[PDB]
RNA sequence: GAUAAGGGAAGUCGGCAAAAUAGAUCCGUAACUUCGGGAUAAGGAUUGGCUCUAAGGAUCGGAACGAUCAACUUAGAACUGGUACGGACAAGGGGAAUCUGACUGUCUAAUUAAAACAUAGCAUUG
RNA sequence: UAUCUGGUUGAUCCUGCCAGUAGUCAUAUGCUUGUCUCAAAGAUUAAGCCAUGCAUGUCUAAGUAUAAGCAAUUUAUACAGUGAAACUGCGAAUGGCUCAUUAAAUCAGUUAUCGUUUAUUUGAUAGUAUACUUGGAUAACCGUGGUAAUUCUAGAGCUAAUACAUGCUUAAAAUCCCGACUGUUUGGAAGGGAUGUAUUUAUUAGAGAUGAUUCAUAAUAACUUUUCGAAUCGCAUGGCCUUGUGCUGGCGAUGGUUCAUUCAAAUUUCUGCCCUAUCAACUUUCGAUGGUAGGAUAGUGGCCUACCAUGGUUUCAACGGGUAACGGGGAAUAAGGGUUCGAUUCCGGAGAGGGAGCCUGAGAAACGGCUACC
RNA sequence: CAGCCGAGCCUUUUUUACUUUGAAAAAAUUAGAGUGUUCAAAGCAGGCCUUUGCUCGAAUAUAUUAGCAUGGAAUAAUAGAAUAGGACGUUAU
RNA sequence: CGGCACCUUACGAGAAAUCAAAGUCUUUGGGUUCUGGGGGGAGUAUGGUCGCAAGGCUGAAACUUAAAGGAAUUGACGGAAG
RNA sequence: CCCGUCGCUACUACCGAUUGAAUGGCUUAGUGAGGCCUCCGGAUUGGCGAGAAGCUGGUCAAACUUGGUCAUUUAGAGGAAGUAAAAGUCGUAACAAGGUUUCCGUAGGUGAACCUGCGGAAGGAUCAU
């Protein structure tokens, strides 16, 4: 696994490093903590909450990995009770929310994330990792 | 005509979308400029808002940046060598953002010499001037060697199609290692 | 759908207007101005069901286009100009001077005061952040931009405008203890002290106030308005009630020992 | 042995004779069925030349890398021309049904190749 | 009013339906109809087709008046009142109508834009390194017309701008770069360039704001078919003498760059739609899910392109089909729980015979705009 | 004097679901307060000795799944220290 | 203790025949699967699927109809008994 | 009381040669208007610039022909049903031990009800030796 795996240059824009590798990232608020992998790292990734340029802001989600088989994305599975108020009862009903990781972070399906809402970085990706929980 | 909108897509769940209603102005597409090396010939675009772009069909010249001396000039373009979308980009010397090119080292070797003295009659203040500048004066190899040529490695930085400049700024460090090993293979 | 609407149904506009359903289909909409639709007045409502010195929207437009009206200290002769919160309405002629403040019952009160009181207004800090040429502004809930603010003015703050040169006398830091007015919501004009304020990041700081009656009502920070340095003290007078909510029992138990 | 305006089987016992189709790549393919087929069903698109690009290996060296060597296949692009290009050669016409024999096979050398004979399967007899 | 009654038997008690009964902001129809108030009304079938007329125009002291228009001589021989026609500006994107399409679409509640555009309103904001004020067009107008026919217009002759195209006028310093000469232990310097604001890069503050940013803002080096820092209009006419058409200046129109604000827009988070399995797998050629780079867009985004992975949805009902389906606020009936309805006075969406493509503009994929096909 | 709620001390002292409260939730419609439209359906008016003006008003509830904030910890789930890779040393080395 | 049943009673249930479950059901809630909604047309037609076939499984509608049906009572009748 | 062929009348739906027919949506392929972008072009018209027709290549893409598919209606010789009407012909299958107890599944036979074989059931005509 390398970084520089692409047909072009990886790196973080408008972070000038003077030959005469200094790395950006940022806390997102919210009281999530930056992961040291992601101070400390070499990965580059425009789409990650802590070293990218996306911001956390909306909604914060919770749920159950389901797939980890796209790139650097996740699937995650809510479980909620769906009430039916004629019959005053519940029926169990689930949603896919697709979500972006970012190499600072090992999930497997299985875990518990909490993914931050961001601006839509994919066709039906708006959320991004901020929380693993090993399951 | 070309549309930005995500109704005509079908579904995560593949689901294909009835067709809500029409085409939106709101939601166009254009066409690329596709800019080219030659004599400058520049189109200008209303956008919404009453607002203008530049379509670069074609230019000559670019403002580049030389980032550890902290100095940027205007410079001949000689070529498109990288493109890391499309190589047809590359073939055809199309300019956009992020390709690769060749500029003309005549601007910065013409800085270097009159801000160092050293190569790729004076006042006795000017050549303490030039003492002081000295040891700071050395630069990188890979980039030493090009001047020889007459022709420095750049990248575009701003977006030819949008803004009718094809600016960038001179290749170093290890980002200019990884397109040299591009260009050998 | 194609650009902006023009019009404003009867029905559909707020309800604090008071407007009657069947006088006719339409009802003003309000200009574009320093205060936004749905929490302004226009001056035609404010001269014609208010006031009721105008008995119809021509006869509106007559008054104003004689130069009458001024708001904030300026001639408006737009009929469906916006006033909104703490704002001072002038009409010389009959040498009265109002400011829009809010009643206790949601409404905008017709609230006559002085003329030395009508040379100022307060305004709500909405921002604060550097202009061009690194000079710093201050943006009040009315839209005014105020430039070189004491650098201790922060937003939630409130600031008191000269109203007539647009400079700031003195202001009022947000903390507790302060007198409030509520701006929104149903505590929608009550006055009290803030208690408690709660924050939350990412959402709604929420402020706890108390009434003279010691009343405690929770209310948003975005309608929270800042009035005064402290309990009894306010800086503007405030309308008949001092926004003290009393409940629809005590209301009628009032209104019997009033009308006898 | 060729060609033929317009029509296109009106010719004839009867489309006899001739014409039309035809290679390859890709797409698409119905009834019915003994599930094996029908099927190249039907029905469409492309194909030259030139200039390039990419992929697909072997042997050595302690290596996700270097050195040397090597076969024709496939895919993509630009350009180009009187829109031509399986350019000669080579090379299925197709479909809906009825009668009949299941099929492959066989015979009247020298007028009949068929529905005739055979056949597997079935049954009977000694 | 939380209600029942008639009908199977020779008679009985049941199951069970048929029938009766009441309402309908529920339609039609029959018969009948004196008064007052209030008031729906070509939705259903045909988003079928339309004769005719009207439905979007607009001028203030303050853009342009030599009407060969009217009116009076008046503070006026540049014009001065009123005022057709035209140019310019703005509006015509609102309103009104309808419900055909549309089943995670619309819509509702709830979010976001640290992901964008924004005429207008309201606040702020520009001394930047020929001038006593620049040009040449064109309309209306006059008179020559062509066509059967249109809100068609053509030659020729005039003439204006807040139309069009250009262009100066200015503080005081200070700072940076090159630098002839010079001092000669590294200082001084003549002379050249550059400074506002916009654009586009690259590199530095950002250790004032935010929960959070590569934010606001500033700086350095440049760049640009070089943005705009008023060649405008009305009323008053004042002050200083150095009495020269001297120098100064009062209230306003209109306009202008950027930021804010307001009116908006575009995308957007979460949850929630009727029947159907005689619909169980769907999507992915030729974008389906994701990654990298770009293009395009006002901006995010497979929105589009190239390359690369093989993903994405589904019995918790995907996909397909039906709807005599626009969604909601609501409506009818109602002990409670429910059942049924919502084309239709408000909000959102969509459409203007069916499709599609555009021009102008801040704003339209507009149809009382255009182009083409049917 | 009992009763009913709230407290505060002393007795060794991870994820939900649910339920409470709140904030924010268009008007019209519904329920509902006031008010002699001559009554009423409605409407949001109106009333005062008669006014070079005085003056009550234009309430209040309901929405309900979802989201947000919040109090409670019964009921129903969920996780933890078993090859100890377990917990504390706040100032342990 | 587990079974296969049986006898009595009816607290209780039921329209009744009867039922120790067919009880603990308007004083209506232990858990859960399947099935029915007046009689016919009709387990028919059509589509699918399984089967070599016979057929199985799934499975309508038009139309038609005021009853069809359950349990019991009295009588009448019986090529039933006494 | 009652069942089924058969005969008359009327209605509803079904099968059926006709590669039946009609209407609407989607779509392959072919052809392809028009706008927009781009490429040259350069009528004429200002002092190098502006610039019309037209041209190159793209892009969005209406529309037509063929084929495919989906959906909704409809004709049909003949065949085979159901119901209603009347109780017409033939018999007497069921209801009593209905005169051979009845019924279920299955398989043959037969003008028709039905009969027969095999295995079940009692809803039996036996709760019993
Ligand atoms: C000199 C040879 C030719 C001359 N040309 C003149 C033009 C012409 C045109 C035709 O029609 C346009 C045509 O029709 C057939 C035939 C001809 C003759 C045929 C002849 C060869 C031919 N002779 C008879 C048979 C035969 C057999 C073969 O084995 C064989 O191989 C060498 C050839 C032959
Ligand atoms: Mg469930
Ligand atoms: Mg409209
Ligand atoms: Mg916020
Ligand atoms: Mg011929
Ligand atoms: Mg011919
Ligand atoms: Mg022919
Ligand atoms: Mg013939
Ligand atoms: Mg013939
Ligand atoms: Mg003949
Ligand atoms: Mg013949
Ligand atoms: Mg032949
Ligand atoms: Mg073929
Ligand atoms: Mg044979
Ligand atoms: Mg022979
Ligand atoms: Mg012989
Ligand atoms: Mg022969
Ligand atoms: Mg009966
Ligand atoms: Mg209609
Ligand atoms: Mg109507
Ligand atoms: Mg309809
Ligand atoms: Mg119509
Ligand atoms: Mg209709
Ligand atoms: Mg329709
Ligand atoms: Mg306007
Ligand atoms: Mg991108
Ligand atoms: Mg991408
Ligand atoms: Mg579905
Ligand atoms: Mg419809
Ligand atoms: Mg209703
Ligand atoms: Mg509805
Ligand atoms: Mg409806
Ligand atoms: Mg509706
Ligand atoms: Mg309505
Ligand atoms: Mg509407
Ligand atoms: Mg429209
Ligand atoms: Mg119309
Ligand atoms: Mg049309
Ligand atoms: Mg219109
Ligand atoms: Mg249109
Ligand atoms: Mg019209
Ligand atoms: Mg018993
Ligand atoms: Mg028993
Ligand atoms: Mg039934
Ligand atoms: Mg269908
Ligand atoms: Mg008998
Ligand atoms: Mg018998
Ligand atoms: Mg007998
Ligand atoms: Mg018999
Ligand atoms: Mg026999
Ligand atoms: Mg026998």
């Amino acid at each position: 696994l390398t970084v520089q795996s692409e047909r072009a240059f990886q790196k973080q824009p408008h972070i000038f490093t003077n030959p005469k590798t200094k790395r950006w990232y940022k806390d997102v608020g919210l009281g999530f903590k930056t992961p040291k992998a992601a101070i400390e790292g070499s990965y580059i990734d425009k789409k990650c909450p802590f070293a990218g340029t996306v911001s956390i802001r909306g909604k914060i989600l919770t749920g159950t990995v389901v797939s980890t088989k796209m790139h650097r994305t996740i699937i995650i599975r809510r479980d909620y009770l769906h009430y039916v108020p004629k019959y005053n009862r519940y029926e169990k009903r689930h949603k896919n929310v697709a979500a972006h990781v970012s190499p600072a972070f090992r999930v497997e399906e299985g875990d518990v994330v909490t993914v931050g809402q961001c601006r839509p970085i994919s066709k039906t990706v708006r959320f991004n990792v901020l929380k693993v929980s090993a399951g | 005509g070309i549309s930005r909108d995500s109704r005509h897509k079908r579904s995560a769940t593949g689901a294909k979308r009835a067709q809500f209603r029409k085409k939106r102005k709101f939601e166009l597409g254009r066409q690329p400029a596709n800019t080219k090396i030659g004599p400058k010939r520049i189109h200008s675009v209303r956008t919404r808002g009453g607002n203008q772009k530049f379509r670069a069909l074609r230019v000559e010249t670019g403002n580049f940046s030389w980032g550890s001396e902290g100095v940027s000039r205007k410079t001949r373009i000689a070529g498109v060598v990288y493109h890391p979308s499309n190589n047809e980009l590359v073939r055809t010397n199309t300019l956009t953002k992020s390709a690769v090119v060749q500029i003309d080292a005549t601007p910065f070797r013409q800085w270097y010499e009159n801000h160092y003295g050293a190569t790729l009659k004076r006042s006795r203040k000017v050549e303490r001037k030039l003492a002081a500048r000295s040891g700071a004066a050395a630069i990188e190899s890979a980039v030493d060697s090009q001047f020889g040529s007459g022709r420095l490695y750049a990248v575009i930085s701003s977006r030819p199609g949008q803004s009718g400049r094809c600016d960038g700024y001179i290749l170093e460090g290890e980002e200019l290692a990884f397109y040299l090993r591009r260009l050998t293979a | 759908a194609r650009g902006p609407k023009k019009h404003l149904k009867r029905l559909a506009a707020p309800s604090h207007w008071m407007l009657d359903k069947l006088s006719g289909t339409y009802a003003p909409r309000p200009s574009a101005g320093p205060h936004k639709l749905r929490e302004s007045l226009p001056l035609v409502v404010f001269l014609r069901n208010r006031l009721k010195y105008a008995l119809n929207g021509r006869e509106v437009k007559a008054i104003m286009m004689q130069q009458h009206v001024q708001v904030d200290g300026k001639v408006r002769t737009d009929t469906t100009y916006p006033a909104g919160f703490m704002d001072v309405i002038t009409l010389e002629a009959t040498n009265e001077h109002f400011r829009l403040v809010y009643d206790v019952k949601g409404k905008f009160a017709v609230h006559r005061i002085s003329a030395e009181e009508a040379a100022y207004k307060l305004g709500k800090v909405k921002k604060v952040q550097l202009g061009k040429k690194g000079v710093p502004y201050v943006v009040t809930h009315d839209g005014r931009t105020i430039r070189y603010p004491d650098p201790l003015i922060r937003a939630n703050d409130t600031v008191k405008i000269d109203l007539a040169t647009g400079k700031i006398d003195d202001f009022i830091k947000f903390d507790t203890g302060r007198l409030v007015m509520v701006t929104g919501g149903r505590n929608l004009g009550r006055v009290g002290v803030i208690v408690h304020r709660e924050k939350h990041e990412g959402g709604f700081d929420l402020v706890h106030i108390k009434d003279a009656l010691e009343n405690t009502f929770v209310t948003r920070l975005s309608n929270v308005f800042v009035i005064g340095t402290e309990a009894g003290k306010p800086w503007v007078s405030l309308p008949k009630g001092k926004g003290i909510k009393l409940s629809i029992s005590e209301e009628r138990d009032r209104r019997r020992a009033q009308q006898g």
